[PDB]
C-alpha cells in the first residue's frame, strides 16, 4: 500500500489547524510517523519524530501526534511569512522499506482582482531568415493566477502543439506567465492577424498587433 | 554536520551519473547513508541503505538493479553508480542523514532522517548540451525583449544594458518542448516615446557551451 | 535584358563593401535575383537563394538584399579562402531564361 495525503490545506491565520495522515494496519501505530517539511528552493528539515519527542531547533510551536489509523500534526497558528508543505512518512513490514506520502500545500485565508495587460512580440527577420517562424505572447499584471493561454487569428483557433507555462510567483505581489509557438514561414505568412488571449476568471482581452511593424 | 557537494551534469538515458555529498565532522564507521529523490508533485522512494562497515547492503523490491552501491573509507564518501535512467528520473537527489546503525529488518523503525543540505540534480534527458543560435526578437506602453531557444540545459541568465538594469527583469518559467528545447522569457518595460531610437541590447551566458551572444533587438522590417 | 555586372571588384579586407547588380526593364523586381558561385576547375555551388534566407552549409558572411533595380550584395569581412567567383543569375519573363552578367572577380587589395 501507498500512503495518501491531502493535497492541500485552507487555513486561516492566527487559529490552529492540524494535517490528517490516513494509512494501513501495519503502517501506522506499530511504526513511528515522521514528518519532513521542505522549504522552496532549499534543503527539507525533520519536524517531529517518534511523535512524542520534539528535535532541538525549534520552539515549543508545532505538535504531532498519531490515533490508530492516521497521524495528526497540529500546526498551534499560521504565519504568513512561511508556507511549507508537510511530508508524510512510515515504515511496512511487507514492503519492508520507507514509503512516503503525497504532501499537503497551506494556504492562508481573500483580495480583489487585478487588471491584466498582455502583450505581443512578433519576430523580426532575423528570425525569419533561417526557414523558421515562432511567436510569443506575455500576461503580467494580473492577481491571481491560475490562467490558460490559447491562440486565436480571428477566424479560426489553430492546435499545431499549443502550450501553456505554470504561473510564477513575482517579488512584487503580482503573477506572470507566458505561452510560446513554434510553425512554419509558409503557415506564419498566411495570416495577416495573430493574437492570444487570456481567461482571468471573468476579465478577457484580445492584443491585435499586425505582423508588419 | 555538512552536505556540500556539486551538482550533477545531464545525463543521457542509457549511461551512468555521480553524485557524492562530503562527510566532515564526525567518524563514517557508523552512521548508514541513504539515498532518495524528491519527485515533484508526489511522494520519494527509497531502495536502501548504505553501511561502510561491512558488505551487507541489501536492496528494495523495485529496485534491483537499478542501484549499485560502493564504498570508500579512504575519503569517507559514498559513490554513485546509476544504470538506465528514464524519464520517471527527473528528480534532485539529497544524500539523506540517518542517525543510530541498524543491519537486521526489526530495528529500523527508530531512527529518523537528520541531516539535509545542498543537494544535487540528476534527471534524465533526450535534449542535450546544445550550443545557442539565438537571433533577436522584434518588439511589438511599450514593451520588448529576446527570446532564448535551442540552449540545454535550464536555466540561463538574460541582463539588459550590461547589467545595469534590474527593475522588471523576470525570469519567465520555460516549457518542456517535444524535441526536448525550452524557453525563458525577459521583458522590459519602456515609453512609447523611444521604440527604435535607443539601442537595446540583451546578454545570454551559457556555461557548460562557454559562448557569449550580445544579440541587439530591431523593429520587424 | 541583358545583367550589367562590373568585371573586377575591388574589395579591400578589414571593412564591408557593396557591389551592384542591374539589369533591364522587367527583369529584375518582377523575379528574384539568384548569388551563386563556382570554383576555377571545380563544380559551382550555391551562394544565396531569395535574398531571404541563408542555406545550411555556407558560413552567414554575404547578406542577400535588393532594393530596387539595383541588386546590392553585401559582405562583412574579408578571408582568403573565400576568394571564390561570384555570379549574378535572374528570371527574366521576356526571356524565358535565366540571365547571366559578365561576372565578378575579386582580388586582394
Amino acid at each position: 500500500p501507498v500512503l495518501t495525503q491531502p493535497p492541500s490545506a485552507s487555513g486561516p491565520p492566527g487559529q490552529s489547524v492540524s494535517i490528517s495522515c490516513s494509512g494501513s494496519r501495519s503502517n501506522i501505530g506499530t511504526n513511528f510517523v515522521y514528518w519532513y517539511q521542505q522549504l522552496p528552493g532549499a534543503a527539507p528539515k525533520l519536524l517531529i519524530y517518534k511523535n512524542d519527542q520534539r528535535p532541538s531547533g525549534v520552539p515549543e510551536r508545532f505538535f504531532g501526534s498519531k490515533s490508530g489509523t492516521s497521524a495528526s500534526l497540529a500546526i498551534s497558528g499560521l504565519r504568513s511569512e512561511d508556507e511549507v508543505d508537510y511530508y508524510c512518512a512510515a515504515w511496512d513490514d511487507s514492503l519492508s522499506g520507507h514509503v512516503f506520502g503525497a504532501g499537503t500545500k497551506v494556504t492562508v485565508l481573500g483580495q480583489p482582482k487585478a487588471a491584466p495587460s498582455v502583450t505581443l512580440f512578433p519576430p523580426s527577420s532575423e528570425e525569419l531568415q533561417a526557414n523558421k517562424a515562432t511567436l510569443v505572447c506575455l500576461i503580467s499584471d494580473f492577481y491571481p493566477g491560475a490562467v490558460t493561454v490559447a491562440w486565436k487569428a480571428d477566424s479560426s483557433p489553430v492546435k499545431a502543439g499549443v502550450e501553456t507555462t505554470t504561473p510564477s510567483k513575482q517579488s512584487n505581489n503580482k503573477y506572470a506567465a507566458s505561452s510560446y509557438l513554434s510553425l512554419t514561414p509558409e503557415q506564419w505568412k498566411s495570416h495577416r492577424s495573430y493574437s492570444c488571449q487570456v481567461t482571468h476568471e471573468g476579465s478577457t482581452v484580445e492584443k491585435t498587433v499586425a505582423p508588419t511593424e | 554536520v555538512q552536505l556540500v557537494q556539486s551538482g550533477a551534469e545531464v545525463k543521457k538515458p542509457g549511461a551512468s551519473v555521480k553524485v557524492s555529498c562530503k562527510a566532515s565532522g564526525y567518524i563514517f564507521s557508523d552512521y548508514n547513508i541513504h539515498w532518495v529523490r524528491q519527485a515533484p508533485g508526489q511522494g520519494l522512494e527509497w531502495m536502501g541503505w548504505i553501511s561502510p562497515d561491512s558488505d551487507d547492503t541489501n536492496y528494495a523490491q523495485s529496485f534491483q538493479g537499478r542501484v549499485t552501491m560502493t564504498r570508500d573509507t579512504s575519503i569517507t564518501t559514498v559513490y554513485m553508480e546509476l544504470s538506465s535512467l528514464r524519464s520517471d528520473d527527473t528528480a534532485v537527489y539529497f544524500c539523506a542523514r540517518s542517525v543510530g546503525y541498524c543491519s537486521l529488518n526489526s530495528c529500523q523503525r527508530w531512527m529518523w532522517f537528520d541531516t539535509w543540505g545542498q543537494g544535487a540534480l540528476v534527471t534524465v534527458s533526450s535534449a542535450s548540451t546544445k550550443g545557442p543560435s539565438v537571433f533577436p526578437l522584434a518588439p511589438s506602453t511599450a514593451a520588448l525583449g529576446c527570446l532564448v531557444k535551442d540552449y540545454f540545459p535550464e536555466p540561463v541568465t538574460v541582463s539588459w544594458n550590461s547589467g545595469a538594469l534590474t527593475s522588471g527583469v523576470h525570469t519567465f518559467p520555460a516549457v518542456l518542448q517535444s524535441s526536448g528545447l525550452y524557453s525563458l522569457s525577459s521583458v522590459v518595460t519602456v515609453p512609447s516615446s523611444s521604440l527604435g531610437t535607443q539601442t537595446y541590447i540583451c546578454n545570454v551566458n551559457h556555461k557548460p557551451s562557454n559562448t557569449k551572444v550580445d544579440k541587439k533587438v530591431e523593429p520587424k522590417s
